[PDB]
């Protein structure tokens, strides 16, 4: 189970920003995915999630309405789309995957614990 | 003869025409409630390997659905006994055991229900003693109170059923009218519980539910006072008589927990 | 940093080197060597016995080494000691912490053990000598609850936690031995070698790891499955070892190929192994799912051969008599059947 | 040899009986679980004379992903809120959704509830900064606004409730309920609340099986 | 970081000690499995069928 994520650096504020995932190891099209991030000197924060098939996805309020998220099943690859960042918006942006197939529950944000997640890129807005 | 017989106080008789349909009624719901619980019965013995399943309210179920079952079967037979003899008193004597029994076992019922909806709590408390003996033991005793008082006083009647021209009959009535009255009090408290977590059909069908097990259609019966309740004593008996039927309808076949036993005991012979 | 960026690349680069040796090793595959041999045919079990007696849902189970007597883990805080046999209760163990996911029969059958969310593992002497039952030892050392614990001997004993650690305890003193770091997340399950020199566990992290006990040492890192393992098995022989997980799958590994060789998984099966048990040849691989099933796999052509059902609630436990006669299956029903 | 196996018998007989004992025990308590956004804490209460067994696993590591399968015959979970705000509704989806906790129910605790007074008065860390959609919230007027607070507050407070009951009442499918409640940091009446939600819980239990709810 | 990068230290030791291991080829060790079956197959009351006359279950 590999997950490689690019796509981050430094962008300036009111930017763009595209994060990509690779996966590989397991079945992408049953794992419910998350994008998780970890703000310099603060703690994980859950920024979006989406389904097997992309029907549901959710994000955290402060993200609502900018970021915008999607998968492609055929590629094996997962995209989180940032529009008109702040730099509040700066942290490194893992790439969390649901423990099991088939579930709509998710315990993936444990504290530089969780063996499902990628190594992260950093994106700064400055 | 007829079902009508089993609460009747006042010596009315129905022109002819009545008696006939109230007979076959008799009959017809009488044979489709035993065959029917022989259904639930069997369903319950089949299905107590599961889990669910074994739990206190089913023990009150299956005594209640026997005592019925017994109970009609003794009446089938004993609406042609040619009234007068020893085997009329004996069948007298086994049927107002047999049916003082049912109506315990509704009080049983009764109270279990009070004990786990209304006092929610102390329910999981072990009283199978307690429940067996009020239910079986207890009409054992009224009936030999009735022995030795009024024993003269079941052979001798119109139909092989204890006599109601000699005050005996209340030793069946009383007991069912303190059940009905316990079971009326307890099923308007569930529905006040139920119409509480309710905010119209969820009553119903609750009212419904409760109907069979706790035996308050036997009211209708007691009501034939005045003359004028041939529709009473119509009433009475075909929704009395069809009592089996009532209860595999509501506690055997749209119980959704018998149903999920049914589905895993079915998947599990399906792989066989 | 320039160094953790160079030593992470050194990491991966050692990555793809094995990877590469694993498939250079891969000439063949066991499917493509295995076609002439007679299918098993369909395996019928029957329900023999079932042992009632417990309140809360059974979480663990293990056999004795005579075939007789077998203990069993509640969430009721109780340790039944069962003959299998006769149908009859021999001991009631009360647990202080009514939390237990784990139970523990020594090859003696002196000693039972027990643990779970109290995170402790405490020892029950069943001899006891004029007396009664009571705790032995309490060995308190893990930050974790305690997944899965064995017995090596009467004298010293193995266990795992969740705070990503397995321990090897001495019981007479009550204190670490050898703690086994390396893995990332929760240990979930342990299987010792025939010869109780190596021992594998599965985790969280979808990786069973080949543990040396003398040395306290890591020998091979098996990584083939997607999610969390939750049981192990070792082969009779001592040279492959079967492990379930939470993906619907249950792999057989090798430790001289150092490589998986078949994946046991039907598209039909969307639950999860709980339970992975070895028939006494080998030749079936039983295995635990949340259907409430309970499937018998070949272990040599991955084919469904036969299902045990008869379970209300998940099955949690699996065990194979040591003389191989009998196969006993624990669910969360309260329940514990015994196939034979 | 026949007396070993009617001592057998006789140990079996005994055992059962203490077995039998401790059913009543068993059964008489009910058990709870009590957690937030020696390895394993106790709490041992009554009220009405019924007894409870609450818990607290707080020596332990925030992977709650496989202990907290042993938690489904529990009568009730009793989850305690204080972005943790987000983390709480995440973990509340997870608890919800779990395929093992879909027949438990949780009792909700919303705390802070004079510290959020102050928080709002202030209006440093404003909280539609991140819940946008507060910018466009109206109380539903079936509130009990306690005198002496302003509506920001007492709106404020039904937010979080609201998040929580979208999240409730929304999926699941599963023989469970939730019961959101507001507490302080002065109050103790907070078990009698925990007694009425587990004498509901109970109760709806009790109803569905017998199919009358 | 010192945790971090004696965590990824640790890893690289143990990578470096489990790449130098000796690997027999599958088509061996499956050999090795199926003459071990073979071998113990008499032996084993599951699969074969057991008589009920020994079958202590029954
Ligand atoms: C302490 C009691 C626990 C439960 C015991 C078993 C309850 C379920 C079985 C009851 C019905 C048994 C079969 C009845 C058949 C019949 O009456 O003809």
């Amino acid at each position: 189970v590999q997950l490689q994520e690019s796509g981050g650096g430094l962008v300036q504020p009111g930017g763009s920003l595209r994060l990509s995932c690779a996966a590989s190891g397991f079945t992408f099209s049953n794992y419910k995915m998350n994008w998780v991030r970890q703000a310099p000197g603060k703690g994980l924060e859950w920024v979006s999630d989406i389904s097997q098939s992309g029907a549901s996805i959710s994000y955290t309020g402060s993200v609502k309405g900018r970021f915008t998220i999607s998968r492609d099943n055929a590629k094996n690859t997962l995209y989180l789309q940032m529009n008109s960042l702040k730099p509040e918006d700066t942290a490194v942006y893992y790439c969390a995957r649901c423990p099991a197939p088939f579930t709509r529950d998710c315990f993936d944000v444990t504290s530089t614990t969780y063996a499902y997640r990628g190594q992260g890129t950093q994106v700064t807005v400055s | 003869t007829n079902f009508a017989i089993l609460m009747q106080v006042v010596p009315l008789e129905l022109a002819r025409g009545h008696q006939v349909a109230l007979s076959s009624i008799s009959y017809v719901g009488c044979s489709l409630s035993v065959l029917c619980l022989v259904a639930t019965l069997v369903t319950f013995a089949v299905l107590s390997s599961v889990s669910t399943i074994r739990n206190q309210r089913y023990h009150i179920h299956a005594n209640l659905s026997f005592a019925v079952l017994v109970a009609q079967v003794l009446l089938l037979i004993s609406f042609r006994l040619e009234p007068g003899t020893t085997p009329c008193q004996v069948m007298a004597v086994l049927l107002h055991y047999f049916f003082l029994s049912a109506f315990a076992w509704m009080l049983v019922e009764g109270l279990h229900l009070y004990s786990m909806v209304i006092k929610v709590f102390g329910s999981e408390d072990s009283k199978h003693r307690y429940y067996y003996g009020m239910g079986w033991g207890f009409p054992l005793l009224i009936c030999i109170i009735s022995l030795s008082f009024a024993m003269d006083s079941y052979g001798t009647s119109n139909n092989c059923w204890l006599s109601l021209a000699s005050g005996a009959i209340w030793a069946f009535v009383a007991p069912a009218l303190f059940v009905i009255v316990v079971n009326i009090g307890i099923l308007i408290a569930v529905t006040r519980v139920i119409s509480q977590i309710s905010a119209f059909k969820l009553t119903a069908k609750a009212v419904a539910v409760l109907l069979p097990i706790l035996g308050t259609s036997w009211v209708f019966g007691v009501l034939a006072v005045n003359g004028c309740a041939v529709v009473f004593q119509y009433m009475f008996a075909t929704l009395n008589s069809l009592q089996g039927l009532f209860i595999f309808l509501f506690h055997c076949l749209l119980n959704s927990e018998v149903r999920a036993a049914f589905k895993h005991k079915t998947k599990v012979w399906s792989l066989t | 940093q320039s160094e953790l960026d160079q030593l992470r690349q050194e990491a991966e680069q050692l990555k793809n080197q094995i990877r590469d040796a694993r498939k250079a090793c891969a000439d063949a595959t066991l499917s493509q060597i295995t076609n002439n041999i007679d299918p098993v045919g369909r395996i019928q079990m029957r329900t023999r016995r079932t042992l009632r007696g417990h309140l809360a849902k059974i979480y663990a189970m293990h056999w004795g080494t005579d075939s007789r007597l077998l203990v069993s883990a509640s969430q009721d805080g109780k340790l039944i000691i069962w003959d299998s046999y006769t149908t009859n209760k021999v001991h009631a163990i009360p647990l202080r912490s009514s939390w237990v996911m784990t139970c523990a029969y020594a090859p003696s059958g002196n000693y039972v053990a027990c643990g779970g969310l109290d995170n402790i593992c405490s020892i029950y002497n069943l001899k006891t000598r004029e007396g009664n039952v009571r705790v032995s030892r309490e060995l308190a050392g893990h930050t974790g609850y305690l997944s899965c614990c064995r017995f090596l001997d009467d004298n010293q004993i193995v266990t795992s936690s969740g705070d990503t650690t397995c321990a090897l305890w001495d019981i007479e003193t009550g204190q670490q031995t050898t703690t086994f770091t390396g893995h990332t997340g929760d240990v979930m399950s342990l299987s010792l070698a025939p010869d109780t020199r190596l021992f594998v566990s599965g985790a969280c992290d979808a990786s069973a790891k080949l543990w040396d006990v003398r040395e306290g040492m890591c020998r091979q890192t098996f990584t083939g499955h997607e999610s969390d393992i939750n049981a192990i098995c070792f082969f009779p022989n001592g040279n492959a070892f079967a492990t379930g997980s939470d993906d619907a799958t249950c792999r057989l590994f090798d430790l001289r190929a150092d490589q998986e060789l078949m994946t046991y998984s039907h598209d039909n099966i969307i639950c999860g192994i709980t339970s992975v048990s070895f028939s006494k040849s080998g030749r079936l691989l039983l295995a635990g799912y949340d259907d409430f099933n309970c499937n018998v796999w070949d272990a040599l052509k991955a084919d469904r051969a036969g299902v045990l059902a008869g379970h209300d609630n998940r099955v949690s436990c699996l065990g194979v008599t040591d003389d191989g006669m009998a196969v006993a299956t624990g669910s969360w029903d309260s329940f514990l059947k015994i196939w034979n | 040899q026949r007396n070993e196996e009617k001592a057998q018998r006789e140990a079996n007989k005994k055992i059962e009986k203490q077995l039998q004992k401790d059913k009543q025990v068993y059964r008489a308590t009910h058990r709870l679980l009590l957690l937030g956004a020696s390895g394993i804490f106790e709490t041992k209460f009554q009220v009405d004379k019924v007894n409870f067994h609450m818990f607290d696993v707080g020596a332990q590591r925030d992977e709650r992903r496989k202990w907290i399968q042993c938690f489904n015959d529990v009568t009730a979970i009793i989850f305690v809120v204080a972005n943790r705000l987000q983390a709480a509704l995440k973990l509340f989806d997870s608890i919800w959704n779990n395929k093992w906790l879909r027949d438990t129910s949780v009792i909700l605790f919303l705390n802070k509830q004079d510290l959020l007074a102050e928080k709002v008065l202030a209006g440093k860390s404003k909280i539609e900064d991140y819940f946008p959609e507060f910018a466009r919230y109206t109380t539903p007027e079936d509130a009990t606004p306690e005198p002496g607070e302003d509506p920001r507050v007492t709106r404020a407070k039904y937010f979080i409730r609201d998040e929580f009951l979208r999240i409730s009442t929304a999926s699941g499918d599963g023989r469970h309920y939730c019961y959101p409640h507001f507490t302080c940091a002065v109050d103790t009446e907070n078990i009698r609340r925990v007694f009425n939600d587990c004498r509901d819980i109970i109760q709806r239990m009790h109803l569905r099986q017998y199919e009358l709810l | 970081n010192t945790a971090s990068i004696a965590q990824a230290r640790k890893l690289v030791e143990q990578l470096k000690m489990e790449a130098n291991i000796d690997r027999i080829k599958v088509s061996k060790a499956a050999a090795d499995l199926m003459a071990y079956c073979e071998a113990h197959a008499k032996e084993d009351p599951l699969l074969t069928p057991v008589p009920a006359s020994e079958n202590p279950f029954r």
